[PDB]
RNA sequence: UUUCAAUGGCCCGUCUUGAAACACGGACCAAGGAGUCUAGCAUCUAUGCGAGUGUUUGGGUGAUGAAAACCCAUCCGCGAAA
RNA sequence: GUAGAGAUUCUGACGUGCAAAUCGAUCUUCAAAUUUGGGUAUAGGGGCGAAAGACUAAUCGAACCAUCUAGUAGCUGGUUCC
RNA sequence: UCUAGUGGGCCAUUUUUGGUAAGCAGAACUGGCGAUGCGGGAUGAACCGAACGUGAGGUUAAGGUGCCGGAAUGUACGCUCA
RNA sequence: UCUGCCCAGUGCUCUGAAUGUCAAAGUGAAGAAAUUCAACCAAGCGCGGGUAAACGGCGGGAGUAACUAUGACUCUCUUAAG
RNA sequence: CGAAACCACAGCCUGGGGAACGGGCCAGGCAAAAUCAGCGGGGAAAGAAGACCCUGUUGAGCUUGACUCUAGUUUGACAUU
RNA sequence: UGACAUUGUCAGGUGGGGAGUUUGGCUGGGGCGGCACAUCUGUUAAAAGAUAACGCAGGUGUCCUAAGGGGGACUCAUCGAGAACAGAAAUCUCGAGUAGAAUAAAAGGGUAAAAGUCCCCUUGAUUUUGAUUUUCAGUGUGAAUACAAACCAUGAAAGUGUGGCCUAUCGAUCCUUUGUUCCCUCGAAAUUUGAGGACAGAGGUGCCAGAAAAGUUACCACAGGGAUAACUGGCUUGUGGCAGCCAAGCGUUCAUAGCGACGUUGCUUUUUGAUUCUUCGAUGUCGGCUCUUCCUAUCAUACCGAAGCAGAAUUCGGUAAGCGU
């Protein structure tokens, strides 16, 4: 037999379509301020992520 | 067709053997309901 | 068939070249040594890749083996072998 | 030699029990086109020598001109015993 | 319904063709799972597949090129003068 | 002594078995064809006669002698009208 | 709008209480030693539980009706469920 | 102006026998130059070493609780320690 | 997180995901079936020997320590007549009794002071060699015959006995395994383990002169085969249909107006079948449409014959295929 579809999903045409994505969603690198106190940030944008 | 998939082929569209396949199946035979504890329509679960 | 446990027959042994009494038993194959050259050769051949390297009998029939009588001269310790026709049943004495 | 008359004459090759076959190949002509050479073995024949036989693994006349001819030692093969 | 994209029927034309797939009429779709240029990725037991064993340069139930290779053939054909 | 081809047969007479039967299948005996031309049976592998170097003459076999066609529209006695 | 019954079979899944078997390695004994003989061990395993919008099942076997076979008739097993 | 397929040799019928449906063989019917346009009876017309079937100690694609293996995977021993 | 894990090596399990390969023969095509694949008896078999079919009727791959070997004694299957007991010819007795019984299993052959039955003793169902017969290549295997050298059994003895009264009942190489010897070898020399040999057997190969082996292709390939099927011609007629002869009869009465059994002689078949002679380097395949021609086994049309008033209706009856259908 031939290589089944599930076995072909290893890269290539099955990679994620990521051109329209602005960045990974991440917490913030755990640093001194967060370990011991707090740090303030301001929400600049709320955006749709394709 | 059988060349394409373990489910392929036959003079009717049917699987042939059970679709619950073992956890330690090789790639290319690990298709269908993998290592299923049970199957069928559950009536009350937890 | 029924075969007496004792029979008086010619003894081919060098010290008793005459008719003497013998104790009769059925012959059974011995237990297949691992040191026999053919087994050493077969084991060496079977190692490595290539799979089964020699024929192996997958069937069996004709379970009527020829009965072989082992005749032991009572006093001389001399043993002789006698072959009988095939049969399904055997009993000594 | 051509032609006529009288009498006879089916299309070759092939496989086949059997081919003119409604079996296959063949439109025509030229040129090309298929049992070889080698390591063995067996019988038969010829030749040399014969209880022996085999100079060419080698070495020499050798340099002139030398892939030849010609010469020469020890082994060895086969044979002389099963 | 037009451009575009298709290809149902005539089982029409053609069928040593205009053409190794075309021509006419008819027909399907025509603002989206739409059509398409260029760039780019996936390569042969591999790819790619809204799945027909389809498609992968007129090649696909495993492409194309060279080599192993003068592959083997208990089979077909041939096998040359009196 | 060494070695080739062969290891699909087939036809007839006579003896047969199987089969409803068969231009059928299978055996027995001999003669044949295959490998056999020639005269005869209009025709025809096997039936009849006869087996073949190139020719002259003679005579035959099987079969013929109204014409085709070489050879008595011969002889004798009957039968027969379709 | 419904999605019935069946977990016996085959799959899947969870058990270590089976140590029940058992490789390699290691441990004990005999031997001069190769080695032999014994126990010991994992998983897999036999069991056991679950599982059908898993594969599937929701009757089967049978001997016998005028060529043979026959499914007429003759009978049961029914079983996981009928 | 100008191909091609195809082509053993060819080309009028009936009957016979015959590899059992002949253009050629045997017996008959017959038989007269050179040609044009059509036609679809025949040439068992052409095409393609039957694609059906069987045989071959010839394959391939596919399947599986066939035979023999194998990536992987799982468990143990030993080393890392 | 942590000396675990990972990694390396080896081991056990799992592993159509993947690889390689195999998946008998005969055969009235192949398949299915069967086994005619190793063998026996009667027949086919044509009075020597040989002789085929998936011809016919039957057997066999066992069984037996006696159902083998020797000796002795006796005679069987049946029939008849008596006695019992009570049908029962169970038993017992006497006559006749050529085997009509038995002899393991098929059939054929053989056998009567035995080869059958009973009894007594036994292990010749043993070791060794060559010769021979059958199948036959005059190879193997199987089976069998006559001897020889031993050792035995039995019998008073002559003798008989090397399995089964005769004709069937079975197995190479390699490997393993067993038996056997004051046996040979392990190649620098020894001893002891272990291994290897020579000789005689057994493991088992029934596809029986002896591979280790599942399917599918409705996607298919190649070499071929008319040695071989469907097709295609041709042949055959078991079926069926039709036509004669026979005349018991139906037909109030007259056996054949018209019907007409049991038999018997023919024709045809467009029926599948049978066979396998042509065709597998290829003869396009049903029906319909179209179109022509031929046959007659005549539906209609022409002319004729017989049964009863006409009228008709039947025998289309007899000629006859011109012309329609
Ligand atoms: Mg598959
Ligand atoms: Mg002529
Ligand atoms: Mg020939
Ligand atoms: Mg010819
Ligand atoms: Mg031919
Ligand atoms: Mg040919
Ligand atoms: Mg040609
Ligand atoms: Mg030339
Ligand atoms: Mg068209
Ligand atoms: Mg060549
Ligand atoms: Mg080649
Ligand atoms: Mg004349
Ligand atoms: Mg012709
Ligand atoms: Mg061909
Ligand atoms: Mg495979
Ligand atoms: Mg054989
Ligand atoms: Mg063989
Ligand atoms: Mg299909
Ligand atoms: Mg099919
Ligand atoms: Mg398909
Ligand atoms: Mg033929
Ligand atoms: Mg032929
Ligand atoms: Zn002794």
């Amino acid at each position: 037999g031939r290589v089944i579809r599930a076995q072909r999903k290893s890269g290539g045409i099955f990679q994620a379509h990521t051109r329209l994505r602005k960045g990974a969603a991440q917490l913030r690198t755990l640093d001194f301020a967060e370990r011991h106190g707090y740090i303030r940030g301001v929400v600049q944008k709320i955006i749709h992520d394709p | 067709n059988p060349v394409d998939h373990p489910h392929g082929g036959g003079n009717h569209q049917h699987v042939g053997h059970s679709t619950t396949v073992p956890r330690q199946s090789a790639p290319g035979q690990k298709v269908g309901l993998i290592a299923a504890r049970r199957t069928g329509l559950l009536r009350g679960a937890a | 068939v029924n075969i007496p446990k004792t029979r008086k027959t010619y003894c081919p042994g060098k010290n008793c070249r005459k008719h003497t009494v013998h104790r009769v038993t059925q012959y059974k194959k011995g237990p297949d040594s691992k040191l026999a050259q053919g087994k050493r050769r077969y084991d060496r051949k079977q190692s490595g890749f290539g799979g089964q390297t020699k024929p192996v009998f997958h069937k069996k029939a004709k379970v009527t083996k020829k009965v072989v009588l082992r005749l032991e001269c009572v006093s001389c310790k001399y043993k002789n072998q006698l072959v009988l026709k095939r049969c399904k049943h055997f009993e000594l004495g």
